[PDB]
Formats: structure tokens, C-alpha cells, sequence
């Protein structure tokens, strides 16, 4: 995303005392441009009938109400925040969520990265290096 | 320098907005909080916490204390902002050595039409510790804190060092400068 | 792309980070070298180039403007006064028209702070030093006029060869009362607010919240018994030895314990046990206590001869303690 | 110079862990008093007037 | 055991100070409204 206009951090990852480097580019980033491509405009698209829809309804009695405290300068003040650089015919409302939740929900499938792997190692190291060979099972 | 930053961010709630107010940010030196009965090893064992509050010219009652964010810096601190320095490489920006302190922008009380009363009182506190002799007060006027002209002008040439530093650097770092860095040596030695 | 962004794209070469706080040392830096009146020293005033604050290119409106500063210099400039109340009161109510924040400073009969002047505040500090020595020496003249049995509000033992050291007691006893006023009165304004007198000033005039720096124990506000003490060396130059107030609670004789709390050794003595410590106290009633070696202690009330402006006690409160949690 | 007393001393056995009816005792230098100095402040040089 | 001497504390007890005959009179115990520090 920093490359469609970063940080000298969020390039380098701790796990179990190891030190990695994400770094380590161009082809890489052109290898996941359209990823950003989606990231992007599922949070775009996201957002806007978020702003767009709660001024338009915010359908009272109590659903508007734990709604607006809920919105306590939390959502309303987010809203209040985004909707001065910003504005407030027919705008297909209705139609762009059926839209939005088909391809904000498909992001989430994609992005899940289920596990199938679950090392019970058994007489052996409950720590398995880099190079080696662990005992894996999927059943229980 | 991160101690304006994150008070701007405090500014930012224009407190109330309904008294009007400004802020101003002040590099105190050593020497200055010396002569002030502040030991200096003390505050060196990354912020700090500062009270502050506002008092009236002549007669009224001063503000409540107010927490502010305070960092010292026992090194050159107008350097600092000046020549930042890579964590990595040092060497790329030679620079003056010079004394420092703590980073503390001060609120400035306004008006309608913000006019500023001088001889107005803006005051701050430093705690070592919680007893009284661990805490010390500073005092400023509203005459003293604020300069009447700003200079943008003697900053200019400076950038242009810059300029001529990277690409100056990178020359003698050579081949094992990372490409990036060599390319923009190109153009900025074309505005060079 | 201009030359700025290879700069900005120049670090983020040799970074691997944005770092926000170089960016704006990559733009200009507005500095203004300024003097404190106080040191004679310096301090920066700064204005980033994106800074919101004052002196930033991007900052809101209105912004400080110097119409009260810059009449109020000309106002006895060109009547060559040093003093705008040596100023005609026709010019004084000429910028009062136009400024009519200006009324405080000029129109009030009895202003706590002396207006239009710098050290006006040290004279508000000053003052009160005064103000609270004479509250002691003359309600320490008082219970000590007329030649008194003080016998002793403490217990304590004594050995036989102890007696000889007594005796020098009574010769000593006179001088330190003098050296205590002495240095009392010789105190810096500032430093003397910490001393355990003017805390229990700030604490009863608090009375009538939480002093700064939480010297005051938590149950100093529950029983009269409750109490601040400081130690004073007993020969030689008399210093005063202990940096924190100690607290300590008496219940005719009744013993005496500390409270709940780097090291003074002054602490691990009660008041009065041993030689080499004049020992001083006082109440959140501000009934005191001087309790000399051997444990011979007389009261004092010294709240009858204090005498303050409810005004100034409510303002010199706000600025040294603080609204209780 | 003496200060006044009802009593001139006793002789009293005090066990250590049956110690009831708890008080305290006042301390002396171990130097002799010609050591322990008059009390003395000085007037600083000038005054503030 | 311990031994002791012991005198017992009594408030009876008293040590008497006595004062100089100026003494009550100083610009100590004697401060004006407003001095000159």
C-alpha cells in the first residue's frame, strides 16, 4: 500500500528468539499487487456504507440507541472525523451490500490460511529446528 | 523530538476549543535548568512528566496542573532536529556537537482575536521523586516565550548540505550502497 | 517527483522506515534563540514547518497577536515612564477602550500580585515568608514570655552521667532559639516551602485538598495527633538535618510511633531521644510542637497570630497543592 | 544547671522476652562534651539591605 | 538478664531555661509588616 502514494520497522519478526527479515523487491511487489488491489477497495467500498448508512436511517427505537452508544464519540466522532473531508438522484444503497458482503466475505476465505498441521511431537525435542523433520498428525 | 509530536496530538482536542489557546514548542537547555536547582543526573536514569498550569497576571487563580510530556536529551538537542542520524550509519551526517535538554511545548492562553497578555505567567514542575525537594518550578512570560518574528530564511541553505551529503555519502559507500539510495543521488546531483 | 521525494526516498533507502520524526527534520525548522529571565541562560523556541503549534506554516486562526504587548511599551515610551501607573490615567483608560482585559491589572483596588511588573510574582512568594514567620515569633514569644515550667510532654530514661549533659542543656537552651528563627527567616522563599512549617500551612489553609509532592501522610488528616517534624543540628552551625518531613503521632506523657513510609539516619530516632536534634512539629490543627533533648516539649498554638488574606490563601493553595483525588 | 526530679534512681531486674510495660531510654555521645561544641550560627556577611 | 540504672520519666520533671534580658527584644522575634530582604 506504501508503494501507491513505509516504516524502518514492521520488516522484521521475532518468533521463539529468532530474528526474521521480510526484506531480506520490486517483482515481489508486483507479484502481490492485486492483493492491494483488494485490500484497498474492500475497506473503501467498507467504509462508506458504514458513513453513508447510519445519517441515513439510524432506524429508531432501541436498535438506533445502543447503536448511538455504541457511537458514544466512538463511531459518530469517526463518522463526524471522515464526513468533513467528505459529503454526506437514487444511491444504490441497498444493492451495493449484496455486492460488498460477496466480496468483502470472499477476502476472508482467501486470507484465512486454515491450519492442517498440528505437531504432537512425542520423545523428541519440543522445539524441531529449522532443516529438520517433525512429527505431524492431523487426527486426534 | 518525539515530545512535540505527541502533545501536538494533545493540542489537537483545541482545549476547550471555548478558551482559545495556542502552543509553543521549547527546547530548554542544560544549562538554563542547571541554574535552575535541577540536578542533571538525576533526570538521565524514553519520555518524562511534566505539570504545568497557567497563571493570571494580576490577580485571578492559576490553572490547574496539567501532566505534559517532557524528553531530555543530554547530547546537542537543536543538532538532533537538524542532522538526524541512521541508526545504521552514523557517519553520514557530520555535524557540531552542542548541549541540550528536555523537549516541552507550553500552552499559550488566547482570545477572541488572540491577543496575548504579557507578563502572564506560564509555569511547569519536575518531579524526581514525590517528595517536595524532588520537585522544582520554572516560571515564563507570555513576553518571554513568545519571539515576535520566526526565521524560516537560515534554515534553507541547510537542506542543501543534505543533498550534497547523500550524495556525498553514497559516493563512498560505492558499490555497497543499495541501489535506491544510488538512483536518487542522480537526480539530487542534478539539483545540486 | 520532485527533488523531496528522492530525499524522503533517500532515507527510506537507507532506513527501511518512514520514521516520521525525520520527516519533518527533512522539511524547515524555524529556530528562534530566546533567553530566560530567571537563569540569564537560553532556551529554543521551535517551530516545525508542519507543525500545528505556534510559528508552524500550518496552524489555525487567530493566531498570537502583540496589540496588548506592543501599546503597553510606547504607552510610557513616549511619556518616557518607566511604570504604567506613573502613566496619566487619560492614557491608562486609552487602552483600556481598546483592551478591556487590561482593567485587572489597572482597576483593582488591592491586586494580589503587583501589575505590570516581573519579580511582582517573587514579592506575592516573599511576603508570605514573612507572613509566616511572625505567626511563630510571636506565638513563640507567646507561651515563652513570661519564664515557664515546660516539665516534658515525652518519656524518657536517663542514667546518671546523662544529668551532666542536661545541665549543658539549660546554658545552650536560649541560642538555639535564636538560630532557629535565624535560619528560618534566612531560608530561600523557595526552598522554605518544602520545610515541614509551610506544609502545614499548605495543609491548613487547605483545611479551611492534597499539597503538592504528597508529603502529607494519608492519615494526617484524621486525628490532631497526627503530625510533621523537622530535626536541627544542636551543636555547631545549626543546619536543618532532614530533607522529608517525618511524621510522627503522640497521644502528660504518652508514648509516640512513626507511620507507614533514600536513607536518613535522622529517621530511626523519635523526637527529642537523643542529643544533636532539635526537634520541631506542628498539626493540620497548626497547634506546634518544639521538643528539645530529654524529651522536654512544650505546645504552641500558633494559628492565633497567623494572619493571611483569604484571597491569597485560596490562590497561593492552587498553585502549591493540588485538588485532592 | 541540674533539671529538676522527683526521684534520685532504683535498681530494677528486667527479664528480656517478659518485658512488660514497654518504654524508652535517652541517648549520649561517647566523646567527651568538651568535644560537643556552643551552638553557633553565622550572621552572613552583609544583609540584604 | 540485663542491668541498669533507672530513673523513672515523669512529667514532674523539668529542666528551667533562662532567657537574657534582652532577649525578647531582637529583630528576630521583632519583624516588621514589610522588611527590606
Amino acid at each position: 500500500i506504501r508503494d501507491l502514494n513505509e516504516l524502518p520497522d514492521l520488516n522484521v519478526l521475532y518468533y521463539n528468539g529468532a530474528r526474521l527479515s521480510l526484506v531480506a523487491l520490486a517483482s515481489v511487489n508486483t507479484e502481490l499487487r492485486s492483493l492491494v488491489l483488494n485490500m484497498v477497495y474492500s475497506i473503501t467500498e467498507g467504509t462508506t456504507l458504514i458513513l453513508t448508512l447510519i445519517p441515513r436511517l439510524l432506524a429508531l427505537g432501541y436498535v438506533n440507541a445502543l447503536l448511538q452508544m455504541q457511537s458514544v464519540t466512538r463511531e459518530a466522532a469517526q463518522l463526524i472525523h471522515p464526513e468533513a473531508p467528505m459529503l454526506m438522484r437514487r444511491l444504490p444503497l441497498y444493492e451495493a451490500l449484496v455486492a460488498w458482503l460477496a466480496h468483502a466475505g470472499q477476502l476472508g476465505d482467501i486470507l484465512a490460511l486454515a491450519p492442517a498441521v498440528r505437531v504432537c511431537t512425542f520423545d523428541g525435542a519440543a522445539v524441531v529446528q529449522s532443516g529438520d523433520m517433525a512429527p505431524v498428525i492431523r487426527y486426534p | 523530538m518525539n515530545a512535540h509530536f505527541a502533545n501536538e496530538v494533545q493540542y489537537d482536542l483545541t482545549r476547550d476549543p471555548s478558551s482559545p489557546a495556542s502552543l509553543i514548542h521549547v527546547i530548554i537547555s542544560s544549562e538554563c535548568l542547571a541554574a535552575a536547582g535541577v540536578p542533571l543526573s538525576a533526570l538521565v536514569r524514553a519520555n518524562f512528566r511534566v505539570e504545568t498550569q497557567t497563571r493570571a497576571h494580576a490577580t485571578g487563580d492559576c490553572t490547574p496542573w496539567r501532566s505534559a510530556f517532557a524528553a531530555y536529551v543530554p547530547a546537542d538537542a537543536v543538532g538532533a532536529i537538524l542532522a538526524p542520524v541512521i541508526p545504521a550509519h552514523p557517519d553520514l551526517l557530520p555535524r557540531v556537537p552542542s548541549a541540550g535538554g528536555l523537549f516541552v511545548s507550553l500552552p499559550v492562553a488566547c482570545d477572541a482575536q488572540g491577543v496575548y497578555d504579557p507578563y502572564t505567567v506560564a509555569a511547569l514542575r519536575l518531579a524526581w521523586g514525590p517528595w517536595a525537594t524532588c520537585a522544582r518550578v520554572l516560571l515564563f512570560s507570555y513576553d518571554e516565550l513568545v519571539p515576535p518574528n520566526t526565521r524560516y530564511a537560515a534554515d534553507g541553505a541547510r537542506l542543501m548540505r543534505l543533498c550534497r551529503h547523500f550524495c556525498r555519502y553514497v559516493a563512498r559507500l560505492g558499490a555497497a550502497a543499495p541501489a535506491a539510495a544510488t538512483e536518487a543521488a542522480a537526480h539530487l546531483s542534478l539539483g545540486m | 517527483r520532485s527533488l523531496v521525494e528522492w530525499l524522503d526516498r533517500g532515507w527510506e533507502a537507507l532506513a527501511g522506515g518512514d520514521r516520521p520524526d525525520w520527516l519533518w527534520s527533512r522539511r524547515s525548522i524555524s529556530v528562534v534563540l530566546r533567553h530566560h529571565y530567571g537563569t540569564k541562560q537560553r532556551f529554543v523556541v521551535v517551530s516545525y514547518e508542519n507543525s500545528v503549534a505556534w510559528g508552524g506554516r500550518r496552524a489555525r486562526p487567530p493566531r498570537l497577536s502583540s496589540e496588548l504587548a506592543t501599546a503597553l511599551t510606547e504607552a510610557c515610551a513616549a511619556e518616557r515612564v518607566v511604570r504604567p501607573h506613573q502613566l496619566s490615567p487619560a492614557a491608562q483608560t486609552a487602552l483600556l477602550r481598546r483592551f478591556p482585559a487590561l482593567e485587572g491589572p489597572l482597576r483593582h483596588p488591592r491586586p494580589v500580585l503587583q501589575p505590570f511588573d516581573i519579580a511582582a510574582e517573587v514579592a506575592f512568594v516573599a511576603r508570605i515568608q514573612i507572613a509566616c514567620l511572625r505567626a511563630l515569633g510571636h506565638s513563640i514569644r507567646a507561651a515563652l514570655q513570661g519564664g515557664p515550667r515546660i516539665f516534658q510532654r515525652l518519656r524518657y530514661d536517663f542514667g546518671p552521667h546523662q544529668s551532666e549533659w542536661l545541665g549543658e542543656v539549660t546554658r545552650r537552651f536560649p541560642v538555639l532559639l535564636e538560630n532557629l528563627m535565624r535560619a528560618l527567616e534566612g531560608t530561600a522563599p523557595d526552598a522554605f516551602f518544602h520545610t515541614a512549617y509551610a506544609l502545614a500551612v499548605l495543609a491548613h489553609l487547605g483545611g479551611q485538598l492534597v499539597p503538592l509532592s504528597d508529603d502529607i501522610p494519608a492519615r494526617f488528616a484524621d486525628s490532631d495527633a497526627h503530625y510533621a517534624f523537622d530535626y536541627y543540628s544542636t551543636s555547631g552551625d545549626t543546619l536543618r538535618l532532614t530533607n522529608r518531613p517525618i511524621a510522627v503521632v503522640i497521644d502528660e506523657q504518652s508514648k509516640c510511633r512513626f507511620m507507614e513510609g533514600p536513607h536518613r539516619v535522622c529517621e530511626q530516632y523519635l523526637p527529642g531521644e537523643s542529643y544533636a536534634y532539635l526537634c520541631l512539629g506542628f498539626n493540620r490543627r497548626l497547634c506546634g510542637l518544639v521538643v528539645f533533648p530529654g524529651g522536654f516539649a512544650f505546645t504552641i498554638n500558633t494559628a492565633a497570630y497567623l494572619s493571611l488574606a483569604d484571597p491569597v490563601a485560596r490562590a497561593v493553595g492552587l498553585r502549591f497543592c493540588r485538588g485532592a483525588a | 544547671m541540674d533539671p529538676y526530679y522527683p526521684f534520685d534512681a532504683l535498681d530494677v531486674w528486667e527479664h528480656r522476652r517478659f518485658i512488660v510495660a514497654d518504654s524508652r531510654s535517652f541517648i549520649t555521645p561517647e566523646f567527651p562534651r568538651d568535644f560537643w561544641m556552643l551552638p553557633v550560627f553565622n550572621i552572613p556577611r552583609e544583609t540584604a539591605a
